[PDB]
RNA sequence: AUCCGUAACUUCGGGAUAAGGAUUGGCUCUAAGGGCUGGCAGCCGACUUAGAACUGGUGCGGACCAGGGGAAUCCGACUGU
RNA sequence: UACCUGGUUGAUCCUGCCAGUAGCAUAUGCUUGUCUCAAAGAUUAAGCCAUGCAUGUCUAAGUACGCACGGCCGGUACAGUGAAACUGCGAAUGGCUCAUUAAAUCAGUUAUGGUUCCUUUGGUCGCUCGUACUUGGAUAACUGUGGUAAUUCUAGAGCUAAUACAUGCCGACGGGCGCUGACCCCCUUCGCGGGGGGGAUGCGUGCAUUUAUCAGUGGUGACUCUAGAUAACCUCGGGCCGAUCGCACGCCCGGCGGCGACGACCCAUUCGAACGUCUGCCCUAUCAACUUUCGAUGGUAGUCGCCGUGCCUACCAUGGUGACCACGGGUGACGGGGAAUCAGGGUUCGAUUCCGGAGAGGGAGCCUGAGAAACGGCUACCACAUCCAAGGAAGGCAGCAGGCG
RNA sequence: AAGCGUUUACUUUGAAAAAAUUAGAGUGUUCAAAGCAGGCCGCCUGGAUACCGCAGCUAGGAAUAAUGGAAUAGGACCGCG
């Protein structure tokens, strides 16, 4: 190619936006913003595909262009902009607002909030960098460049930002027992105690994670995010729990429901 | 002894023409547990590619080989052995690959047939990849 | 173009490359700088990224470092002696980075006046008509003429740094790269530099 | 093929033209494409000549200095209005501005006028307020939050100079046990 | 003269300066190739080789010196008389 | 479904091949009533193309004196639509084809601590100390004279705007920080001496770049990392520090006010791009040695490049690969995920809708632009081909349909 | 709890492994090839999982095949001047 792509091929989508084939050739390509392209998902998938509040994509344009939907504290307009991890949605004559939580596998879930918890969310500093002036600068993975922080908040801490005003009230320091959304891989979606940290030079460090039911994982932490301390976490959970029960137990959980409903 | 270049050869991180009322030498930690070797500090040579002295960091990839030229300045040629699998013939076969690997001047006790540790860095010409890091002699020859 | 690129190129065992791309347009070289001394042209050329390098082609002066003392000065190029790549450009004075070049030494001679309140240079015999060098060196303050007395003391020179301050030339190196940035900076040298330098100087010389 | 300033010579010549030059015009953004024209040398080679009548002469031709021909529009900015009337500073542009009349069958008689460019209004004014509010929010934005880590910092220093002092207690405890 | 390159055939020695190309002037420099005395210092004597720049109306082994070449057939091997 | 049969003999038992047997493609013949899907100029010609279309785009928010329409509340500029045109962005995406290409592309794994990056988002954007109630003149659309046989060819004269091209300040802004330091004050000493303060004038005093020196807030497995202190530079082919626009319209005794949109130094984020680390590719020895001062393999110092690098230059060393198949050649070979046959093993194919690469008849070079060596962009040469008044102009369907071969 | 304790080949788990394709959960496209839908008097839910050769990372094991120790004792250990 001569310069940056703009299309995206409904093939080439990731699976957990869990589009279907027959109907396009192309998937809606994000717009560049605090995500990346195969961690978030669009505003139109969130829209049309999840909420079935509109048919099509010029439905999702007249719905966010009667400035309806607030995205974490602002008004996006763009269709494709993407809505990644601890996202807020709000819809204000809905009265609805949404946070953007994995499911138990590996897709994103319909995550209703009270406006309480939708005035505040929680993000994971990436690095510190230090600025022109000596300034302390904390990195999140929603890009937020906030200045002047707590210096306890180091490299792999979470802390709970304001929407209203774009400031940190708590952290969370990654240390050992402390909880563990999995944010990307084989374990997406898993919500446990951390166990166990293993430190490598060079190589990528490791974290096991004990579930709540003994089910413990190791998963390297870049796809690692604390949600709170000990077992009690800072924002509502989905149903399932981060667990990841077996396709027996899903299968009885199924079957026996189904046969008491009738 | 040094310097016998056309331009003056110096470290560019250390001063050494200051107010006078030994060359002040620079070095550093390589990482990885390697441990620097004792003449890299004491000794009077330079090198800008030697990855304790010199502007070159380690990343990514640390390997083994085994030295079996020395014929080039400053730089060695290595040979790696390994056993490659067949999935039709359940065999193994021999097959090596020579890399040119920058061998820096503070392992002077180097022969052939040392078992040798390189590690992956920046390229510092059309072939080399590579900076010794640490040398095991070989099986005997304590002579 | 000239382009810059490994596959135009033989291999490390000694085959030919063959080409499965044409050249490209980050494959790129350019023709060369070569600035001279004289009166000042610099050419700005866009590069990748939308950014700009300084060609220059003749330039006179340079902010050069005298490290001893930490003090730089901006200072005319006026000659270059040695350059370790090519002879070349010694023969055609063309300054690219570590080159030798010969500087005027007024205004390091004036920031020793102004600092120690010494003689520098000057062979015994001439006097400043003017005066206002001899009022620089004059006129002090009981407590600061401690202060003089006391900056006196370290205030020792080599004898070939003196020897070219009383020819009134100076060597310096270039460190900066001219036809990247469009400035011709370095440092002045001193010491063991200085005596390399000079030996490989009257090795040419002969 | 038309002629051009500045090539020197009498017969035809190709030249490579871009964006800034005589007779081209670039179609795509930076387009360069080869021209023909003539050299600027006068010769009997030629089959327009354009002039250009700088002074005037006693007689009066009938065809050019008998017909006037008024302007086609009028000044627009308000500082080219100003040079036209010699006006001040402060006094109103407004009132002398000039209007044009439009009158043709059928329709009525009308009297346009343009819009001038570069007039101080009390919008740009506000938005002239606006900015340097902004940077006086900016200012208390910094003083405020510096005054805020600069207390945290301290809270932050005596925490970690009590926890120096425990460690050093911890170890004048262990010499003397 | 210098730098490339040189085929069929063969008794493997030749063919071969095969054939087919490029350069050659002047001027101004740079590098390399050494002796005697007390890895360094001083004092001296030689012609070459390589490279670069500039320049003359592309002219330059400028006179002189100085191989036209290739593919085949017959005879005699040849050097010699 | 882990499968056999006929044929050498006068007859038998073996080896042995041939022929049947059953699938997947490619074409063809005959026949064909219904319905849901559905490949489709790849194989030979990456051969040539008539014709038509495929990239253009306006919001309350960059320019509106074309009556081309249109309102009456006008004289305190522009009610409101809007042709055309200037400016900005896209046109570097998508689509087609597999020609070239055999550690090359590409697949798995890595790092950029060796680099760039439009847009989006989050940070910064009175930090600098030295006419602003708003600076200059060209120009397109409009009018008017035309030239040519002819172009999406354009000129001369009039005009007229910018978030196009330039110039440039009021404010924060009254005082601090390092140096110069006139001079003044206090103690002690016989006295020079010694100790502690205040201080007129002048100089520099923000981020970005370059160079040098000193110390070691926040990190990394590791910096010559980020930051701090000092000295200066600062490209006229100049790094930013708003000489923008629209909607509601308030407070204070001319000055203060919101929601936004737009323009950008620098740091991150995202989309990436490109160089690299290791491992992996069909056949051929009737290819056994190959490369090498015309870079071959390294070192030193530079040029250039966005950066690391013989990428290139100057000087040195004679190095580098190979029977574990280098080098050379062929491919009726783009690579992979994958397809068919299948017991278990394999064999063959993969141009083909997804990812990456290459290309627009064959090479080569460049402008613009963040991103192209772009061809529905130009500039030359070769092959093919159109009009002409014989001076000249114009072309690239391996895009969609279609035509010739 | 953190760090270092000959090196591998070999075996097991975990991570990282694009989707489309293969096997396969659920679901009466009237069945099926398919598709990811759908079902109840607003609600209830699904859109899993397995495999992805070879190479690279990680943590258990040391049976098997290589690999060395100390043999002119330049050997470990606990201490000394
Ligand atoms: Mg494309
Ligand atoms: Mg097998
Ligand atoms: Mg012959
Ligand atoms: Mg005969
Ligand atoms: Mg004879
Ligand atoms: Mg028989
Ligand atoms: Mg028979
Ligand atoms: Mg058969
Ligand atoms: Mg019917
Ligand atoms: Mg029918
Ligand atoms: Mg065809
Ligand atoms: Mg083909
Ligand atoms: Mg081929
Ligand atoms: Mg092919
Ligand atoms: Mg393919
Ligand atoms: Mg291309
Ligand atoms: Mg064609
Ligand atoms: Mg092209
Ligand atoms: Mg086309
Ligand atoms: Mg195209
Ligand atoms: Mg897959």
């Amino acid at each position: 190619a001569r310069g940056p792509k703009k299309h995206l091929k409904r093939v080439a989508a990731p699976k957990h936006w869990m589009l279907d084939k027959l109907t396009g050739v192309f998937a809606p390509r994000p717009s560049t913003g605090p995500h990346k392209l195969r961690e978030c998902l669009p505003l139109i998938i969130f829209l049309r595909n999840r909420l079935k509040y509109a048919l099509t994509g010029d439905e999702v344009k007249k719905i966010c262009m009667q400035r309806f939907i607030k995205i974490d504290g602002k008004v996006r307009t763009d269709i494709t902009y993407p809505a990644g991890f601890m996202d807020v949605i709000s819809i204000d004559k809905t009265g609805e607002n949404f946070r953007l939580i994995y499911d138990t596998k590996g897709r994103f879930a319909v995550h209703r909030i009270t406006p309480e918890e939708a005035k505040y969310k929680l993000c994971k500093v990436r690095k510190i960098f230090v600025g022109t002036k000596g300034i302390p600068h904390l990195v999140t993975h929603d890009a937020r460049t906030i200045r002047y922080p707590d210096p306890l908040i180091k490299v792999n801490d979470t802390i709970q930002i304001d929407l209203e005003t774009g400031k940190i009230t708590d952290f969370i320091k990654f240390d050992t027992g402390n909880l563990c959304m999995v944010t990307g891989g084989a374990n997406l979606g898993r919500i446990g105690v951390i166990t166990n940290r293993e430190r490598h030079p060079g190589s990528f460090d490791v974290v096991h994670v004990k579930d709540a039911n003994g089910n413990s994982f190791a998963t390297r932490l870049s796809n690692i995010f604390v949600i709170g301390k000990g077992n009690k976490p800072w924002i509502s959970l989905p149903r399932g729990k981060g667990i990841r029960l077996t396709i027996a137990e899903e299968r009885d959980k199924r079957l026996a429901a189904k046969q008491s409903s009738g | 002894d040094i310097q016998t270049e056309r331009a003056y050869q110096k470290q560019p991180t250390i001063f050494q023409n200051k107010k006078r009322v030994k060359l002040p030498r620079y070095y550093k930690n390589i990482g990885l547990g390697f441990k620097t070797p004792k003449e890299a500090i004491e000794g009077t040579y330079i090198d800008k590619k030697c990855p304790f002295t010199g502007n070159v960091s380690i990343r990514g990839r640390i390997l083994s080989g085994v030295v079996t030229k020395m014929k080039m300045q400053r730089t060695i040629v290595i040979r790696r052995d390994y056993l490659h699998y067949i999935r039709k013939y359940n065999r193994f076969e021999k097959r090596h690959k020579n890399m040119s690997v920058h061998l820096s001047p503070c392992f002077r006790d180097v022969q052939i047939g040392d078992i040798v540790t390189v590690g992956e860095c920046r390229p510092l010409s059309k072939t080399v990849r590579f900076n010794v890091l640490k040398v095991t002699k070989a099986a005997g020859t304590k002579k | 173009g000239i382009s810059r690129d490994n596959w135009h190129k033989r291999r490390k065992t000694g085959g030919k490359r063959k080409p499965y791309h044409k050249k490209r347009k980050y494959e790129l070289g350019r023709p060369a700088a070569n600035t001279k001394i004289g009166p000042r042209r610099i050419h700005t050329v866009r590069v990748r990224g939308g950014n700009k390098k300084y060609r220059a082609l003749r330039l006179d002066v340079g902010n050069f470092s005298w490290g001893s003392e930490c003090c730089t000065r901006k200072t005319r190029i006026i000659d270059v002696v040695y350059n370790a790549s090519n002879n070349e450009l010694v023969r055609t004075k063309t300054l690219v980075k570590n080159c030798i070049v010969l500087i005027d030494s007024t205004p390091y001679r004036q920031w020793y006046e102004s600092h120690y309140a010494l003689p520098l240079g000057r062979k015994k015999g001439a006097k400043l008509t003017p005066e206002e060098e001899e009022i620089l060196n004059k006129k002090r303050s009981k407590k600061i003429q401690k202060k003089y007395d006391e900056r006196k003391k370290n205030a020792k020179i080599s004898s070939l740094l003196e020897e070219q301050f009383q020819q009134g030339k100076l060597l310096a190196c270039i460190a900066s790269r001219p036809g990247q940035c469009g400035r011709a900076d370095g440092y002045v040298l001193e010491g063991k530099e200085l005596e390399f330098y000079l030996r490989k100087i009257k090795a040419r010389k002969g | 093929f038309p002629m051009k300033q500045g090539v020197l010579t009498h017969g035809r010549v190709r030249l490579l033209l871009s964006k800034g030059h005589s007779c081209y015009r670039p179609r795509r953004t930076g387009e360069r494409k080869r021209k023909s024209v003539r050299g600027c040398i006068v010769d009997a080679n030629l089959s327009v000549l354009n002039l250009v009548i700088v002074k005037k002469g006693e007689k009066d031709i009938p065809g050019l200095t008998d017909t006037t021909v008024p302007r086609r529009l009028g000044p627009k900015r308000a500082s080219r209005i100003r040079k036209l009337f010699n006006l001040s500073k402060e006094d109103d542009v407004r009132q002398y501005v000039v209007r044009k009349p439009l009158n043709k069958e059928g329709k009525k008689p009308r009297t346009k006028a343009p819009k001038i460019q570069r007039l101080v209004t009390p919008r740009v004014l506000q938005h002239k307020r606006r900015r340097i509010a902004l940077k006086k929010q900016r200012t208390k934005k910094n003083k405020e939050e510096a005054a805020e880590y600069a207390k945290l910092l301290a809270k932050r220093m005596k925490e970690a100079k009590e926890k120096r002092q425990e460690q050093i207690a911890k170890r004048r405890r262990l010499s003397s046990l």
